[PDB]
């Protein structure tokens, strides 16, 4: 047998593979399984077993579907595909990894350009990749290493040397962590100017004559005139340095000193509360500055330690809603936040409402169908009530709009529809195992019309009476909601409803339950029936 | 006036070379219906005038990709107006059942995609944060139809496209299906988070002491903050 | 020596404005018709509140949040909002004992030295800052969930899934009961 | 696998070939440090909580020593230590 | 206010339909009864409808402490280098270099309370 079959009949490959297959999201299992596979190929070469190489590519690519933000493994899968020889697949792995991060990542752009340098060999296109990298990641606080790459490529390839000045003048205004280095390059590269015509490298001719009073066409003794010119340009650089030093020292001292973790780890890692607080404040600072490249970069840069939380998926969505006025942008942010975050309830709530504002109701129907399908057409039985209740509100909006009303005065039947009322009754029938009983009753009360009040009274109030469910009968909120259903009927007159509540409803409750029911029922009575407050107190003592 | 033949002639009249077709021109509009039948009826009534080469419909197997190739500036107005008003009138005014008349109170809202390599040098706004990898998404908001016809003319009068591949449409289909498949899988993972797919048992023995000492730091901070505040 | 050196800067002398840890908010311009519970109802949703107090007659109040983040959301959120017909001026202030110490130092005019408000003791993993809880838990402590929180007054309780019920539940209470008059706040 | 630079897949073999014949080991015994190599087989189980005293703060941005009086005199907040 | 917005959202979703909703929307206010209660949940002075003389700018990193920041008036960091190469770059214009060491503090607590 070959090295592949010796690998596939190993005892360890069964357990490592099988632990990954049991626990897909835990990632120490994926890393042990992958390290073992790669190590059992003693030397990776162009002649190692093609079944074994196909097994390696399947392992890394499935891990990069499960955990799309691991930057270092996109780089490692690209370098492995380089060593095997085909630089085209390694191009596609770097571009796939850049795509996972919406183009906005410094490590992947830095490594993709250090790679690209060797293998492009077409100069206009190699430089167009640096001009693409610079618009997405160029304003990063740690982006000095990118600009070193761009400047060394310019200084080797270009013959003219105007492009170096034109790039370095832009770099002079970015508040980078290593901003001084490029000020020192500009100062040395000014200091080596050896005549007047070189000063047209720096800026334009007219700006020198008008703003700084330097004439390049000055014919005369040109020595001291040049020393005066260099003194003036060193002063204008001093003021620009002073601005950028204020920016950089402010950003470092408040915010960037405080963040310690800059990279995605695994869906099971926690972040300290300090870093959550300074990421929230640092995003607020960035949004104030109003540089949109830099706000998008800083949200993407902030999703790395805390992709799986959801406070920044919500926050980035809100910034797109109200500060940029963009709802399709915010839908795409929240929709992508479903993939990452573990909580998902606040995102689904806000995404339902973003879709409803975007007038795309069929997508809302599909998300409601996927949430009822995810619980096996049985959302009524979910332990966590917030899923069921948000589902049910937006499903009711779709349902009132979809089926015309059955009751008078165009009173849209919300929970009184045979599809929805069966879910509500099926959750009411579990009585203590489920969580959200009083909220569900308390929203069923709100109909206020004679036809609607009669249906709600007969189906949930009379029926839980006659079944004798002790949970609902001992509970004060049940009786309070029933009295409040009848009392706010616009149909019944005052004597009718007071007659009904005191004479029909209040005898029905048992006297053993008085110690449980009388706190709430008194609170109804004093609020609306001060006159009958003796009767109640007499009925239960 | 809310009739699209009248607006279409109105915009044929006055828009400075609205008949001429844009070179290299590709618009993809993905739409969803809950009735296949009435939508196919609309596409028949549409294809009687749109023509087979310029406008195509590809059903994914409900989602239908509506693709415009080589369209005139005038032609895009007609197609997007009919389809966006149909997509709206299914909910708003279901009884009327006329295709070329947009009933009052309908504001046209939707999105379309263009290829990424267009250069543009209001009511149609391009979106930040677009999910599809090689395409640009545009959103149209609250247009009467008279306003939407005008705004599409001022939009495709400016924009200018370049050199897309022959099978760019298959690529859009594949990428769109991948993103909605990913979010469907994300919703199926909603019940399964605790221990269905996570190794909860080994996690808890690793973060039990950490949350315990974090809890002790919080209670010690509460006592320390009372001792800072109170005068005694 | 070398042309690159680390920057060095002077300290700004520690009052209540330059303290990075300060979580208490001076609300000024209070209307003298507004009680402590009514002001708690204004400044409650921005965070969990260690204490709320109003000086007798002095037309100003203090709100001490647990987090710095919560307090800054308060000052940005309620600035010049008219609490009972008088616009309200919010700023950083000090506590009660620290105020008593500054007044006794203001009579003797001796030093007027402040000291720094205590910090949490970083790192804390369970806590998500600026998040509130109102009232048998088997928590798995997975990260999106909120493992830990501060009890409303004071204690440390673990948030559950069930708490999104309880808040909603209590919400309907003060929509009903406070409508009739049983809490004005 | 990406930053050690001895485990990379492109220059991993080359750094191995680059070392020397290393014929005088007296220089190796004179330097009494431990070499402390990072293996390729590391998983994220080691270092679960990075922040438990293991890291140190980011170093402040360096400024030009000739322009060192340019700096604002006092910082905004009172930072202890 | 948080209670009124949450209960009215639950009431509006359960008791009204898409026709009434899409009639409720006019884009001159950008009021919409499903999303606008969510956006204005904790912001009391929310309305949807030169940004360096504002007091949000002036105290951006540090709240309560307002400082005029030096900034370059014509700043090219939005411009890509491919378009910057086309024509020669102007010299910088500046703003507020004189005020980097002056910072001002509206100390209401000392004045209105201790000094009374």
């Amino acid at each position: 047998m070959d090295k592949y079959t010796a690998l596939i009949h190993d005892e360890n490959f069964s357990t490592l593979t099988l632990n990954v297959s049991r626990y897909p999201k835990s990632l120490a299992y994926w890393e042990k399984l992958l390290n073992y596979i790669v190590k059992a190929s003693a030397p990776i070469c162009k002649s190692t077993e093609p079944q074994l190489l196909k097994l390696i590519r399947c392992t890394y690519s499935s891990m990069l579907n499960e955990f799309p933000y691991l930057e270092n493994y996109y780089i490692d899968f690209a370098l492995l595909e380089y060593k095997l020889g085909n630089v085209s697949m390694s191009h596609k792995i770097f571009q796939r990894g850049l795509q996972a991060f919406n183009q906005r990542s410094l490590l992947l752009w830095t490594s993709y350009l250090k790679f690209c340098n060797n293998v492009i060999s077409h100069q206009k296109q190699l430089f167009k990749k640096y001009e693409t990298a610079e618009e997405y990641v160029g304003l990063h606080f740690f982006s000095g290493e990118f600009w070193d790459l761009y400047l060394e490529q310019i200084s080797s390839r270009c013959t003219s040397s105007k492009k170096y000045w034109n790039v370095l003048r832009k770099i002079l205004e970015i508040p980078l962590h290593s901003f001084s280095k490029f000020y020192a390059l500009w100062l040395q590269r000014i200091d080596d100017i050896m005549d007047l015509k070189q000063l047209s490298q720096l800026t334009s001719k007219d700006e020198l004559l008008k703003k700084l009073k330097i004439d390049i066409n000055y014919s005369g003794r040109k020595g001291p005139y040049l020393q005066d010119a260099k003194k003036k340009l060193k002063k204008i650089t001093k003021e620009m340095y002073m601005v950028v030093q204020y920016q950089v020292l402010e950003i470092y001292s408040i915010f960037e000193s405080k963040i310690y973790i800059n990279y995605y780890t695994s869906p099971e890692t926690l972040v300290s509360s300090d870093e959550i607080e300074t990421w929230i404040k640092y995003l607020d600072y960035t949004i104030t500055l109003q540089t949109d490249s830099l706000t998008h970069l800083n949200f993407q840069r902030a999703l790395l330690p805390l992709a799986h939380y959801d406070l920044v998926w919500i926050k980035y969505s809100k910034w797109l809603i109200n500060s940029k006025n963009d709802l399709l942008g915010a839908k795409n942010v929240l929709l992508m936040g479903l993939k990452f975050s573990l909580k998902k309830t606040e995102i689904i709530k806000l995404l339902y409402s973003v879709i409803c504002k975007l007038n795309e109701y069929v997508l809302l129907r599909n998300l409601l169908e996927k949430i009822e399908s995810s619980y096996s057409d049985n959302v009524e039985n979910v332990d966590d009530f917030e899923i069921f209740w948000d589902y049910l509100q937006f499903k009711t909006f779709c349902q009132n709009s979809l089926y015309s009303s059955r009751y008078s005065d165009s009173q849209s039947n919300g929970l009184l529809n045979k599809e929805l009322f069966d879910k509500v009754w099926k959750r009411l029938s579990c009585k203590e195992k489920k969580s959200g009983q009083e909220i569900l009753l308390n929203n069923l009360v709100q109909f206020y019309s004679k036809d609607t009040v009669e249906f709600v009274e007969k189906n949930i109030f009379q029926k839980i009476i006659e079944f004798g469910w002790e949970y609902y009968l001992q509970n004060g909120m049940f009786w309070n909601c029933y009295c409040r259903l009848i009392y706010f009927d616009t149909s019944r007159s005052y004597l009718d409803k007071r007659q009904y509540i005191v004479r029909k409803i209040w005898p029905q409750i048992d006297k053993k339950f008085a110690q449980s029911v009388l706190p709430s029922l008194t609170e109804f009575c004093e609020s609306y029936f001060p006159e009958e407050m003796d009767t109640l107190e007499e009925m239960f003592t | 006036s809310f009739d699209i033949w009248k607006n279409l002639d109105r915009i044929r009249s006055t828009k400075k070379n609205a008949g001429q077709f844009i070179k290299g021109s590709l618009l993809i509009l993905p739409m969803r219906t809950e009735d296949k039948q009435q939508f196919d009826e609309c596409m028949d009534e549409l294809h009687k005038y749109i023509s087979k080469d310029i406008l195509r419909c590809y059903p994914q197997k409900m989602l239908f990709y509506i693709v415009l190739k080589d369209f005139n500036i005038l032609d895009s107005c007609f197609v997007l107006s009919v389809l966006l008003a149909f997509q709206k009138r299914l909910w708003m005014a279901p009884s009327e059942k006329s295709y070329f008349r947009v009933p009052k109170n309908i504001n046209l809202t939707g999105s379309f995609y263009l290829p990424k390599n267009i250069e543009t040098g209001s009511s149609i706004v391009e979106v930040g944060f677009n999910v599809v990898p090689d395409f640009q998404q545009f959103q149209v908001k609250a247009c009467h139809v008279s306003k939407f016809m005008n705004e599409l003319s001022n939009f495709f009068s400016q924009v200018e496209f370049g050199k897309c591949e022959a099978n760019v449409i298959n690529y859009f289909k594949r990428e769109y299906n991948r993103t909605y498949s990913q979010i469907s899988l994300a919703l199926y993972e909603l019940p399964l988070i605790g221990d269905g797919l996570f190794d909860i048992k080994s996690y808890i023995s690793k973060t039990r002491p950490i949350i315990e000492t974090s809890k002790a730091q919080m209670i010690k901070h509460i006592s320390e903050m009372k001792a800072y505040n109170e005068i005694s | 020596m070398s042309q690159f050196i680390y920057p060095v800067q002077q300290q700004p002398s520690l009052n209540h404005f330059t303290d990075p840890n300060n979580t208490t908010v001076f609300i000024g311009g209070l209307s003298s018709l507004v009680t402590e519970d009514e002001l708690r109802a204004y400044f409650q949703p921005f965070g969990t509140i260690v204490y709320v107090k109003i000086p007798v007659g002095k037309c100003c109040g203090f709100v001490q949040y647990v987090d710095r983040l919560s307090a800054e959301a308060a000052i940005a959120g309620m600035q010049g909002f008219p609490i009972a017909n008088s616009r309200v001026r919010l700023s950083w202030g000090r506590s009660a004992k620290q105020t008593a110490l500054l007044q006794q130092a203001m009579l003797s005019n001796s030093l007027q030295v402040q000291q720094q408000q205590p910090g949490l003791q970083q790192p804390n993993y369970g806590y998500i800052p600026s998040s509130t809880c109102e009232a048998n838990v088997s928590s798995t402590m997975l990260p999106g969930c909120q493992i830990l929180n501060y009890s409303n007054p004071q204690q440390v309780i673990m948030q559950g899934s069930e708490a999104v019920v309880n808040s909603t539940n209590a919400m309907l209470n003060r929509l009903e009961q406070g409508s009739n008059g049983f809490m004005f706040a | 696998k990406v930053f050690v630079d001895a485990n990379r897949f492109d220059i991993g073999d080359l750094v191995k070939a680059s070392k020397l014949p290393q014929r005088a080991n007296e220089k190796s015994a004179h330097h009494s440090f431990k070499q402390t190599s990072r293996s390729r087989d590391e998983t994220c189980e080691s270092n679960p909580f990075p922040r438990l005293n293991n890291p140190k703060k980011l170093e402040p941005p360096k400024i030009l020593s000739q322009w060192s009086n340019t700096i604002p005199k006092t910082s905004i907040f009172y930072s202890v230590d | 206010m948080n209670d009124i917005l949450t209960d009215y959202k639950t009431f509006y979703l359960t008791h009204s339909n898409i026709v009434t909703y899409e009639s409720s929307i006019i884009d001159s206010n950008t009021f919409d009864p499903i999303l606008y209660p969510e956006l204005k949940m904790s912001n009391p002075k929310y309305d949807p409808v030169d940004w360096h003389k504002k007091t949000e700018w002036k105290e951006a990193g540090h709240i309560g402490i307002t400082t005029e920041r030096p900034q370059i008036s014509n700043s090219i960091i939005e411009c890509n280098s491919g378009t910057l190469i086309q024509k020669p770059i102007s010299l910088p214009n500046f703003r507020n270099l004189e005020k980097i060491n002056q910072v001002k503090i509206n100390d209401l607590y000392t004045e209105e309370f201790l000094k009374e």
